[PDB]
RNA sequence: ACGAGACUCUGGCAUGCUAACUAGUUACGCGACCCCGGUCGGCGUAACUUCUUAGAGGGACAAGUGGCGUUCAGCCACCCGAGAUUGAGCAAUAACAGGUCUGUGAUGCCCUUAGAUGUCCGGGGCUGCACGCGCGCUACACUGACUGGCUCAGCGUGUGCCUACCCUACGCCGGCAGGCGCGGGUAACCCGUUGAACCCCAUUCGUGAUGGGGAUCGGGGAUUGCAAUUAUUCCCCAUGAACGAGGAAUUCCCAGUAAGUGCGGGUCAUAAGCUUGCGUUGAUUAAGUCCCUGCCCUUUGUACACACCGCCCGU
RNA sequence: AGCAGAGUGGCGCAGCGGAAGCGUGCUGGGCCCAUAACCCAGAGGUCGAUGGAUCGAAACCAUCCUCUGCUACCA
């Protein structure tokens, strides 16, 4: 139980990031880039899998499930309104991206925004502020 | 002037576990704070470790709080 | 140095004005216990009051004004 | 892994030291003897200089190392507090070819220590004993009894192996002696 | 004679006075639950002002005692005592080349007056960024963060003339921001006993730029308005940067005070990081000085008087 | 053509195993009613280059390059 388990893995290796082991199941699994805190506690919900335990202890079968949770979420009865990427331009579906489709989709928005010519991606290309807040007092750090 | 950036154990290995049950029940003050420091653990692994303790008995409760409990060692008599 | 000089305690008996720069210090006019004759001046940091005990470090020097 | 460079815990009164500043605090200011284990030492703010001065930070220079001298001592208490109006400068080469010695006989020391890997405070305290100290009370010099007992031992084995100490730890000695102090 | 004082408002008490179904208290009956007695902001009605509301009067004056003082003005400590220095309002002569012609159908002079510096419509701008400065908000955590439960206020405001735009209990739908038929108040009656926050208790976290910190940024959904793009605002999920208690210097304050914490009003179709009020929790230090920055009076000095931010000598 | 010194912030310089500083110049802020003096902070560094010893060198090793101190066209 307290004791350390046999096979106790240490670092995972999950969609070829690094998550570490001794942090709690409800926050190791927030490392991964797309996932954070609020939508982790849907997940272990969903699994039949409980909250007091370590990342560092699970196996394959549990953790094969988070990750079928991951790559589809919409049949375990997630709600709709959950999500992070809703009613797409593209194609127009509910999805949740983990860090490679977000950051393939988030460098496509900003190349057809380019392309589009809208002051957003104008102003993106330039390196300023979109949502208009006053850049007179603030951003120094933008270039030397 | 070192750093010495502490690096404490989630869980307990062999050592830890009967250093435990040979040092702790003959200290006088215990906190979960003084076990984390002398044993190098986590903070809410000695929480765990005490409650055992407490469940087991060789520990008496002497105030319970929110922010930090209170435990002592047995009479030696 | 090389000499542990001993701690002797007095006993004001009336308070003066207040000197120093920013009128931050007290003269007052303490006396001994060992031997109760004996009357000096010595300058204090804060509020004294009447009868008040105050102990010293040493027991030779005398007080000195805002300078 | 650190420790002291000499056998003696704090130094006597009237005794130059070489001294790396830490922090200025109102009465005095906070300071590490790097020399004798970073202890917690004190300069007075009236004893910076003898003359008057425009600011705080013109004698300061925190992290930059500085000659004092020890005016009073605490042995039972561990406080000890410095001076840096009386230097002479004279003193200061001296001081630091001193300094330059015991640092790198630290160093090649500590070089020797983690070949050996022999990571304990007694146990180094254990090597320091075996390695200088006692060539230093050999000499009766604390610090000039050192560097000229591993410049004899660079060209003399048999005066190298005079100590004690072990076999392959003091064969591993004279091997950094050599390649070092050359 | 003016100014200070004197005067007014508010707080601090009075079981004495006047009074209350738009404020309650105490008794009585009924009803509900439990083990003979407790709870009811449940229902209804016989006295009363103990709570509340607000009117008139009272009370503190150096009044007493012991000292200091020319024993004169006054000062110090103590007892009885709700207070033996509560806070604000008003605030003199003289002048400032102080600000306001963008508060006014208050205004002299000047400019302009039909291709207009009047006026109106449509769009934009006052928000645009190598950078510097001021007022402020959030934090740099374990005297803590998150999650549940327990639990306590006071100032206020509310359906408007052209002027349409009010505050809200209650029922359903939806995670939420929100939506529809329903009832009250033109106000001590309705929101409302304003179930406020900080605090209190119990888990989770364990010194790790971490579950601190929420900047930047992507997607989606509602509200206001004729109209949101340079995101009005709000909500949901992601994104999680700087920041490890801050150099030279500098601001405010001494008692329910600073500080922490929230609630009203002003702007308001949509609306507070500002401001003015209010309430809760609630300290450290000091009863002094002229050293710094300045102010009041007397004496003295002056080659100053648009007045030392003055005047003035020489290459 | 031969032997030695120096190679470091725009400029001059300290340094030799645990490790980018000094004086000066520039920019900004404070102090003051303002300026000059005074104080604070920062930007600005292949430490001339190559390969190697060493856990680790701007320094140790061999070479070259640039400017100087002495011999000078030595057939």
């Amino acid at each position: 139980s307290l004791v350390i388990p046999e096979k106790f893995q240490h670092i995972l290796r999950v969609l070829n990031t690094n998550i570490d082991g001794r942090r709690k199941i409800a926050f190791a699994i927030t490392a991964i880039k797309g996932v954070g805190r609020r939508y982790a506690h849907v997940v272990l919900r969903k699994a039949d899998i409980d909250l007091t335990k370590r990342a560092g202890e699970l196996t394959e079968d549990e953790v094969e499930r988070v990750i079928t949770i991951m790559q589809n979420p919409r049949q375990y009865k997630i709600p709709d309104w959950f999500l992070n990427r809703q009613k797409d331009v593209k194609d127009g579906k509910y999805s949740q991206v983990l860090a490679n489709g977000l950051d393939n989709k988030l460098r496509e928005d900003l190349e057809r925004l380019k392309k589009i010519r809208a002051h957003r991606g104008l102003r993106h290309f330039w390196g300023l502020r979109v949502r208009g807040q006053h850049t007179k007092t603030t951003g120094r750090r933008g270039r030397t | 002037k070192v750093r010495d950036k502490l690096n404490n154990l989630v869980l307990f290995d062999k050592a830890t576990y009967d250093k435990l049950c040979k040092e702790v029940p003959n200290y006088k003050l215990i906190t979960p704070a003084v076990v984390s420091e002398r044993l190098k653990i986590r903070g809410s692994l000695a929480r765990a470790a005490l409650q055992e303790l407490l469940s087991k008995g060789l520990i008496k409760l002497v105030s319970k709080h929110r922010a930090q409990v209170i435990y002592t060692r047995n009479t030696k008599g | 140095t090389s000499r542990v000089q001993p701690i002797k305690l007095a006993r004001v008996t009336k308070v003066l004005g207040r000197t120093g720069s920013q009128g931050q210090c007290t003269q007052v006019r303490v006396e001994f216990m060992d031997d109760t004759s004996r009357s000096i001046i010595r300058n204090v940091k804060g509020p004294v009051r009447e009868g008040d005990v105050l102990t010293l470090l040493e027991s030779e020097r005398e007080a000195r004004r805002l300078r | 892994l650190s420790c002291r460079f000499y056998q003696h815990k704090f130094p006597e009164v009237e005794d130059v030291v070489m001294v790396n500043v830490r922090s200025i605090a109102e009465m005095g200011a906070y300071v590490s003897l790097l020399e004798y284990n970073n202890i917690e030492g004190m300069i007075l703010l009236s004893e910076l200089s003898r003359r008057r001065i425009r600011s705080i930070n013109k004698l300061i220079r925190i992290g930059r190392n500085e000659c004092v001298v020890v005016i009073r001592v605490d042995k039972e208490k561990g406080y000890i507090d410095l001076s840096k109006r009386r230097v002479s400068p004279e003193e200061a080469i001296k001081c630091e070819d001193k300094f330059t010695k015991s640092k790198t006989v630290y160093s090649i020391l500590r070089h020797v220590a983690e070949v050996l890997e022999y990571t304990k405070d007694e146990q180094l305290e254990s090597l320091f004993q075996r390695t200088a100290w006692v060539f230093d009370d050999k000499y009766k010099r604390p610090g000039y009894g050192a560097y000229d007992a591993f410049k004899h031992a660079v060209s003399d084995p048999s005066i190298l192996d005079s100590l004690d100490l072990n076999e392959d730890e003091r064969e591993v000695l004279i091997n950094n002696i050599n390649r070092r102090l050359t």
